[PDB]
This record gives C-alpha cells, structure tokens and sequence, in this order.
C-alpha cells in the first residue's frame, strides 16, 4: 500500500516504425563501427531509472524520501500483422552516458552489442517480453533530490529491419508499447527536499 | 648462556621477481596499511552474479556475427553472397576471421569480435567445441528446405592484397555436395530456431588463434590452420513465399563455445593487443 | 574473515602487541 | 529449440583433460588468474627527478589499448572490487654514485599531487640494491564497487603517488589484488590491429 | 664425517622494511640491551584507566562545539543564528565543519575539533553514529516547544571566498518544515537533558574527512561528500520567560560517536597535519 | 535523562563488519596499533660527520606539528610507557668510494651529548649495503611514566646520539615499541591547516 | 601488539648455481606461465615405447 | 596429474586466489 | 613475564650460557 504504486506498470512510450524507411528505426546494428561519426542508430534511450519516476505520476509518491534501491521491470508488448517479419534487440549497459566511448554500447560493432545483456524480439513467436534490469548502482542507494546520476541507459536496437510486401503500400508497418514498474523496493529516508524535475 | 650457531651456508640468488607472470605464490609485495590480511568478502549482494568473471561463461555466452538475406532468387545448392563478405559460409573456430580497412594512405584493420573470439586473441592455442544459434526471421508463409553442412580444413578462399574471404564457386552443388558431409536439413515451415553443436575435432590437438589477424594475400597461412573447417549453408529449395509478403528473409547466426580451454596467453600476433579507439573525426587517425 | 576472527577473539594484537 | 551435435565425440572433458597433459604442463578453468600475474604495460616511462608523480596520469593511456589484461578484459566488464599490485623495474643509466630511493605513497584516484598532504603509509626502496618496487594498493574506497573509467571519481578509491628523487627509466607491471575481480558481464569492444602505409 | 649441502638455493630480494607503515610483524629492529625478550607489564598501577588510548572511549568521550543563545525575539520555525555562525544548523558528520582565519595579508586558517573530529582528520574515510548532548541552560521557568530536527544530504550554504557557512532563508517554517522530517519536540518546562543517538545512513558507504579543510567558495566539494546530513533547531514556540528573569537562555551541543569505525590513515588534507601553535605575540605568524 | 535514536538501524555491528570486507580489507578497533607504523617526521634531516648528534634536538621541532601520530595523538594525553623505535634511511649522494658506517649509541634523554662518555650499548650500520638503521630504544627510565613533554627531564629516560662519520641527509620514521602506549586522556588542541597569502 | 625478531642471523653465499652439471634439485629456474605446476602425462599413446 | 587434482576439487586458487 | 619466568626457573641463559 506504500510502495505497491510503484509495483504498478506505466506506459512511457507508444512507438511505430514503417517498412521502407531508413531512418534511426532502421540501420540495423552496422557490422563495424570505424568512426563516431555512423555509430549504431538506437531508438529510444532511456535513462533508467529518472525516465520511470517523472512519469505514471510516481514522483508525487517518492516525494519526502531521499534514498532508494530498486531494480526496475519491463514488458514489451508487440502488434504487428503476421504478413510482417523482422527481429530486434533490446539491451542494457550501465553508465553508458558518463564512461569513456571506446567502451559505450555505442562505437561499437553488432557483435559486442548483442553481447550486451538484453534479449532478442521476434515480431511473430516473441510478441511480447520482458526484463528484470537490476540494481545496477554503485552506491549504498539510489538518490531522488538529485535525479542527475541516472545509473543505465536502456538502449533498443534493431537485428533485422522491417520486411513486408514487396509493394509496401503503407500497410508493412509494425506498432509497440513499452511498460515498466520497480521491484526490490526500498524507502529508507525523509526529507522536505524534493526533486523538482 | 649464548652458543655459536650450529647452522649451515644459506645460498642466495638475488632476483627479485621469480615469478611476476605465474599466477600464484608469495608476491614479496606490500600493502598499504596496517595489516597485510586485509582480505575482503566472498560477494555478497555486491552485485548480481553467480560466476561471471568462467569461460564456460562468457563462451557460453551468445554473440552475434553476421546476419544473411535469402531472397527467392538465389539458386539452390549456391551459398548465399547477400548479407556478407563471407558468401555464406562460417569458418567455424574460436579465433577471428573477418576484419576492414580503414583508410586515411595508411588501411589500419579493424575487426569485429565476439567473446568467443575476444578472449583467444588474448592466447596462442585453443581446443573447444561451438554452438551456432541459427534464428531465421520470417512469418509462418516464408518456407524453404535449408541445407546446413560441414566441412574440415581449409577453405577455397580469394587471397586478397589485404584482406582475405571465400570463394563462392567451388561450393556449387556439384563440386562441394553435401550428401558425403555432415549435415541438417532445417524446414521453415514452424521449427526455426537452431543450436549447432559442433565438437573439436582435428588432425592437431589445438589450433593457433590469430585466425585473420595479418592475413593477406601471402600469409594466410595460420588462418588455414587457425580453423578446423566450416559450415556452409545451401538452400535445397528456393525461398517460397508469396509476392503478398517480403520475398526475402534474413538469417542471425550466434556464436559460443563449450567445453573450450587454451594453452598459453602471448598470442600469436604479429604486434601486441591495440584495441581500436573510435576517433575524434571520422576521419582522423589512429 | 580473518581479521573477522581476531577481532571477535580479542586477541593481544588489536590492542596493540 | 531443436539443437543438434555432431561427430559423436566422447566426452570432451576427458580427452581435454587428458589433452593437457599431452601439451599443457598448466591447467587453466578460471579466468580470474590473469589479474594475479604481471604482464607489462609500459618499458620505458621516462620519469622525472623530485617530483612525485601519481599513476592515474599514467594508467589512463593503459586502458585504452588492451597492452595488458586488466585492461583487454575491462571493456568486457564494468566494475572491480580489489587492489592493483603495481610493480616498477629500473633501467635507468645509474652508473653513478648518487643514491636512488624511489619512493612510493598513497594518493585518491584522480587527485592530481599538488592538493594532497603526502603522509601515511609509503615504502622505500633502491635500485642500485634492488631495481623493482612491488607495492600491493588495496581497495580502500567506500563503494561496494567502481565503474572501470568514469569521470565522477573525485576520491573514490585509492591509488599511488610515485616519488622519486632522480630522473629515471622504468618498466612497470600490474595484474591486480588477490581480491581484484571484476563485476557485471558485457558485450566486446573493436580491435584494430597491423596498418600498412601506403 | 661430513657430508655436502643436499639443500635448494634460497632467492632474496634485499628490501630491509617490507613493512614499515603496517602494525604487525618481526621489525627486524635492534633493542640496545642485553635480552631482547624486555616486556613490561599490563599496565597495573601504572596509571589510573580500564582502556583509555578504543575509539569508543574517545569517541564515547563528550566535548561541546558550539552555543546557541535564545532570546524570546527570535520567531518560530526560524534558526538561530545568535551564538555561533552556523545559524543554529550543525552538519552531522565525524570531520570537522568550523574554521576561521588568523591574519598578519596571510590568512592562515584554524579549527575547534573535538575527540570525534579529532581522529578523522588523522583517517580518510569514516562510518559512525553520533551521540549529541543537548542540554539547555534555564530556570524552571523560561519555557518553549523547541525542535530538532534532521535533513540528509547537501545544505542550502553560503559559498564564502575563503570560508564557508550556511544559508538561513531556506529553513524556514515553509520552505525546509520539519513534518516529512525526523523529528524531536523536545520541551522546557522540566525535562531539559537530551543526548540524540544518530545512526550512519548514506548512499556511500563511508565519507570523506577533510570537511571544511580547505574549504571556500570553489572548493567546497568534499564538504558536501563528508557529511550525511545535517541537523537543525527551530522553536515552535517563542521563548516563554517573564521580564523578572532573563529574556534568553543558552544551549550547549556536545559530541561523541558510537558503533564508529574507519578505514584508511592517509588523510585527504590538501597537505599534511600542521598543528596550530599559538604563537608569541598575537601578530606573530606561524 | 531521555536520550532517542533515529532511523531504527539494524545491528550497527552487523554492517560494518560486513561493511568492510566490502571497502576495507583491514578491521581496525584499537588505537595503539598507530604507534607499531612507522610514518615519517623528516625528509632531509642534513647531518655533519664525525658529530655524534643526539636525536632530542630533532625530536623538539617533531612534537609540535603532528606530522606523524606518536605526535598528534600525544596532545590527546599527557604520560607514555614505552620505547620509540627510529627508523633511519640514507638518501645521500654516496656515489662515492668512501665507507659510512652511521652508528648508534643510549643517551638520556634532554642529555647534550658533550657531556657523555659515549659507551655501552650500540649499533653500526652501513648504508652502502643497508641504507637504513632500525634501532629500538626501550624504557630504561626509573618512573612508573612520563609527562609527554615537559622542561624537567635531566634524564628520566633514554635517548639515543646517533653518531655518523660523514655529511649526511637521512629520512626518518618513528612509532614506537611493542610496549608503548599512552597515559590518561585529555581534550583536543587547535589546528591550522592551509594558508592563503594576499 | 608487535614484537622484535628473537632469531639469528643466515649467513649467505651469493652463489647462484650451486649445482648445474647435476641432475637433481631445486632448480631456482623460472617457467613461463601461471602455475609452475606444469607436469605432463606418464607418456600413454604419446608414442610407442616401453 | 597435480593441477588435475585441484581442478577436480574445485580448490580456491583456480578461481583467482 | 617471560625474562620473570626463566629468572625463576634458574635456567642456564642467565648464569652467562
């Protein structure tokens, strides 16, 4: 009853990617990656955990608390048309925004990113996943006042782009939703501190 | 009240080290601090692993290394030029096979590794069986008879200037059959997912891991004894799916050893280990 | 957990010796 | 999920396990190992007299070419709880009759010497008697863990503080504390390797 | 009648300390006497302790910091700013948080540690609970509701070019209450005695020493590292005291940490301990 | 009397004991310990040769700044029970061809070395083959203790007059013997630390 | 807390053979790897001898 | 067959100590 | 109480052995 709001899924993202395009919805994973001027096109970053709080009005919850320890849950659910085939990669690598880019998930080739921890996405047998993205801080506990220190960046990437009919009259077009909610949950701390943002 | 000692000469070697690339035995080191028994905990709740750091588990763990585009025109019994450099075929092995040139002229080689690959170009020799994950993507209409076969040794390859691949015409399926080879026969119809398990097997117990690493034209000699053999993938049929849907499909096709060991770590490279460092500018060097 | 054990032992050497 | 073998083979870990013996005087099933054996990074690192010089401006071109492992393997991982044994030869021309006393301290990771009070724990030792220097850094931050290379580490774990009196030639080693491990499991980096001018 | 050595031959690293900074080990030192084995005893009669040099005995050893007068004029749910020049806030935390500035200019700082701020600075890193003393100086009449009340983290602060202190318009009643806040009424009538027990909770597991060291307008970072919190004292009432007696009456705040523990002795002082030594004459530098 | 607690922590003593086999590898509890290390009060410390210079007239301008601990923590009390091991490295330019042979002798303490027949107990050291001189003066004074430092001491304690043949620079480093402590305690003095001239 | 050394002192003679013409013996050698415990198999099917 | 008898027990020095 | 313990066992270190 305290908590359990947290515990509680939230949608941050409706997504659609079109056959025919080539755009940051395609571009699969380029086998090398020589400059950072190509690097691999993602989809959607999100900056765990800050992303889930500001949303599903769960801010309003974590106010007058200071310290926290959660690992985060996802649920992809998928509807596409069975006349469409095509298979993703979502993946996720901590601090990838505050490290160094020889190492980021970023300037570096297929291989090594679908190495990342993540899961496969196929549009026709996988249609919908999910994931358990743990406590990936490497502090006593999570901070609130500050949501500046957001320790992972949930980065998509694509295997395979979109593939449909040869006509591809609009119709080849494939639709997602992502939902996510906190488990392992810990509120320690009060405060009158609270994050703005 | 005091004796003499009844001892004996104690010889001395003045060396230091004996021992700073062996991996257990007093260090002669020194700690800072007042202890030296400063040891810390076995890990718990320090971060979530069983045992991460187990080849058996990063070699356990999958990788990508290149996807295939099949579309119905590619011929039977021809491997599958589309979506590669490598035809369609897989030098199977731990070490690495595929490497570009970047330019300015100056053509450094970049590669394109897995852990499988990662961790043999960090030894000399390595004996392990593989596992090949073979996803095709597709719908439920795309369906085709896929013909996935074996063969040892070495490869009809192209002996590039600089770089090395295969060779697509002595793989017809005249020259190259299958029937006298190792063999799957995958249907499309539902069951798609694969996992090949290919044991080690070989005329020399282990095999050198530099694989494609200062492979050109001349020495592509330790890439012909770097892989057992390869796999070659030949449709039996051409892809059949109605101009309803795309008339092609792609391949993913992972990559991660059991059962591995390696011998020793200088590895066989010409020059040590220069991971590459994404530059400032795309154009600028390394 | 060696130090872990002397500590919990009070040995002669924490104190000192 | 229909997953195949082939070739029948007996069981590998009998012909492996015999196939070491018959090629591999060692036996390796850990990787853990390699952080515990010295491999160099750098041969020459000409230093500078009376200037007490940490590592971190050192080892931060060391962990961007994979020359060692604490480094080849980093990328593959992002966290490590242990201490880093840094070992220093001498090849210095010390053909005179000066008296060298490289000397070693403690300093915070990414504290660049001049804002430091240089006590606490040290060590002294001479090359003209013995041309190594083989301290054992532990871990003495306050964090369960550390990213690898991040640029937040105003203090978060310890390190060197190399001094020296004389200008000097060193070699230097560094594999990692008997507790030095590293932390989650990632994907690999790129690697580059010979270049042909032309 | 006598035989060759059938022994190995030794290695020897010449290294005379191998341990010179750490607490235990043969010393390989020499004692200027005839038997090495001089020990003394424990410590009976000689001088009147049960242990006197345990950190729970120093940090369980009380010492003041700071008073704090209230005058009933002084509004509610505002600090106090008459008796120091913290405002009435006192950052919780073993290292040390007050400095001043001796002159000729030269500027040279000082400090007031107490046996609980006294070691740290000696340490790098450090984890305790605190214990403050709270006694208030008063007839058994001057009466008011005062509260106390904690805050984790950084501190609304006044960044000085060479010092550092708090920030007064962010406490108040409004902006910074004391409901969503530990909290502690305590009241004047007759129980007057407190000592507050502060367990150690932070992100980090330890913190930081130099706390106001070398702290001023720029460099104030570690000080926002090198304390969990911060406590806070703001009346709900004002001081209820006739015009027969005085208008004001005086806090103390003693110290001492309980459960305390550290971790490494090389402090992170921009340099090393300099004592103050009260000089000559009161011009006299140092 | 009534004294609370907040944030109903567990076993404080169920953390720290955890929480240092993740963060410190060594456990401190007592205090003492500090005394056996031994961390430097002088870096150069230029002597003369053929001087038998005792060590009170270093170790005046010593207990005055707290550069070391045996020093620091003195202010904390005021009496101490035992002998303080001096630890003596070489960092002199001896590139030369003549023998050092620095030696050491027992003075009492606040002795001026001038008066003394200079027998007894000693120890004879070469820094050409052994750049230190570890000595272990004990407790030889006739008092259950000793006030830390005051002005009447016409040797109520031993000392040592370290004696040298040649023009020297020597680090140093003083803890203090197996059997040294200190008396009652007391409060705390002041400190300054950095200095900022305008 | 920490006591002196109550041992003697071991005499030493740099000599850093003592013993290379013969076949047994602490060798003071070096190999290159891990473990130095590197020892191989009693020779089955290694090659066709008794 | 030494190291193939540690290897077999699972001691603590194969997994780096 | 070592040196107090041989010099009350008579032992042979202190008559000058």
């Amino acid at each position: 009853s305290i908590i359990q709001f947290l515990q509680r899924p939230v949608l941050i993202d409706n997504i659609e990617i079109v056959a025919g395009t080539t755009a940051d919805n395609n571009t699969a994973l380029s086998r090398y990656v020589l400059d950072r001027t190509n690097p691999q096109k993602y989809i959607k970053q999100w900056t765990l955990p800050s992303t889930v709080l500001k949303a599903g009005g769960k801010a309003q919850k974590l106010a007058n608390f200071k310290y926290l320890r959660c690992d985060v849950q996802v649920k992809i659910v998928l509807n596409a048309n069975p006349f469409i085939a095509g298979r993703l990669y979502l993946a996720y690598s901590p601090y990838d925004d505050k490290v160094a880019p020889e190492r980021r998930i970023i300037y570096t080739s297929r291989a090594g990113v679908t190495g990342y921890p993540g899961v496969e996405l196929d549009f026709q047998l996988d249609n919908s996943v999910e994931m358990t993205i743990p406590y990936a801080s490497f502090q006593e506990a999570y901070d609130l006042v500050s949501g500046n220190e957001d320790f992972v960046q949930l980065y998509l990437f694509t295997i395979a782009p979109v593939l449909g009919p040869s006509a591809e009259s609009a119709n080849s077009k494939v639709d997602l939703s992502v939902y996510m909610w906190l488990d392992n949950i810990s509120l320690v701390i009060p405060t009158y501190r609270l994050n703005p943002n | 009240s005091k004796p003499r000692n009844q001892n004996q000469v104690m010889p001395y070697q003045n060396v230091p080290g004996w021992g700073y690339s062996l991996y257990k035995g007093i260090d002669m080191s020194v700690p800072l601090a007042y202890d030296p028994n400063n040891e810390l905990g076995d890990l718990r709740d320090v971060f979530p692993s069983a045992v991460d750091e187990a080849i058996g588990y990063v070699c356990g763990n999958p990788a990508i290394k290149h996807v295939l585009t099949w579309s119905t025109t590619d011929v039977v019994q021809n491997p599958i030029s589309n979506g590669d450099d490598w035809g369609g075929v897989i030098p199977v092995g731990m070490p690495c096979y595929s490497k570009t040139i970047r330019a300015v002229t100056s053509k450094t080689e970049v590669m394109d590794p897995a852990p499988c690959e990662y961790v043999a170009n960090l030894f000399s020799y390595w004996r392990a069986t593989m596992c090949y994950r073979i996803t095709v993507v597709k719908t439920a209409f795309h369906t085709g008879r896929l013909e996935i076969f074996f063969e040892p040794g070495s490869i009809p390859t192209v002996r590039t200037a600089d770089n090395l691949g295969p060779d697509q015409t002595q793989l017809n399926g005249t020259i190259a059959p299958s029937d006298n080879n190792y063999k799957y026969i995958l249907d499309l119809t539902n069951d798609t997912e694969v996992t090949i398990k290919v044991p080690y097997v070989s005329n020399k117990m282990f095999m050198k891991t530099v694989g494609i690493y200062g492979a050109h034209d001349e020495d592509n000699w330790n890439f012909d004894e770097s892989f057992t053999g390869f796999l070659c993938i030949r449709p039996i049929t051409k892809l059949m799916a109605p101009d309803t849907v795309s008339q092609k499909v792609s391949i993913v096709v992972w990559k991660w050893a059991e059962d591995v060991v390696v011998v020793e770590p200088k590895p066989l490279t010409s020059g040590p280990t220069q991971v590459y460092n994404p530059p400032a500018v795309a154009r600028d060097l390394v | 957990v060696k130090w872990f054990a002397d500590i919990v032992g009070g040995v002669a050497a924490i104190f000192g010796w | 999920e229909n997953t195949i073998s082939f070739f029948d083979s007996g069981d590998p870990e009998r012909m492996n396990n015999e196939a070491l013996m018959r090629g591999c005087g060692e036996q390796i099933v850990n990787l853990r190992p390699l952080l515990r054996t010295f491999r160099t990074i750098n041969d020459n690192w000409s230093l500078a007299a009376n200037t007490k010089t940490p590592i971190t401006d050192l080892t931060n071109t060391a962990d961007a070419e994979g020359r060692d492992y604490m480094s080849y393997l980093s990328f593959l991982y992002r966290f490590y709880r242990g201490g880093r044994r840094y070992k220093f030869f001498n090849t210095t021309p010390l053909k005179q009759s000066q008296t060298c006393y490289v000397r070693s301290f403690l300093i915070p990771r990414n504290y660049t010497a001049d804002e430091i009070n240089t006590d606490g724990p040290s060590h002294i030792t001479y090359p003209v008697i013995n041309p190594v220097h083989e301290v054992e850094v532990p871990f003495y931050s306050q964090y369960r863990k550390i990213p690898i290379a991040s640029t937040s580490d105003k203090g978060y774990d310890s390190s060197l503080m190399y001094y020296t009196n004389v200008g000097t030639q060193q070699i230097v080693a560094r594999a990692g504390n008997d507790d030095f491990t590293f932390g989650w499991m990632i994907g690999t980096p790129q690697l580059q390797g010979i270049t042909k001018e032309v």
